């Protein structure tokens, strides 16, 4: 109901998925749109 | 004189966990008497209702 806030009661999350990828992850970027593509070299 | 047709098989294994494998025979199911059972790995002994 409220648009700022991570509420306070509880609940909890179950699996989804399961890959067996085998690789080094250090870091993340999120990949969310927009509406005037730009490319940046 | 007579040509062939020849394929290769190459097996690896690696840092990352085995994917490919083989098939997995089964045995139809028991009940209501003192048996030995593997459930997906889960080993053990007693009797299934």
């Amino acid at each position: 109901n409220l648009v700022r806030d991570l509420p306070q009661g509880f609940s909890a999350l179950e699996p989804l998925v399961d890959l067996p990828i085998g690789i080094n992850i250090t870091r993340f970027q999120t990949l969310l749109a927009l509406h005037r593509s730009y490319l940046t070299p | 004189y007579q040509p062939y047709r020849v394929v290769v098989l190459s097996f690896e294994l690696l840092h990352a966990p085995a994917t490919v494998c083989g098939p997995k025979k089964s045995t139809n199911l028991v009940k209501n008497k003192c048996v030995n059972f593997n459930f997906n790995g889960l080993t053990g002994t007693g009797v299934l209702t």
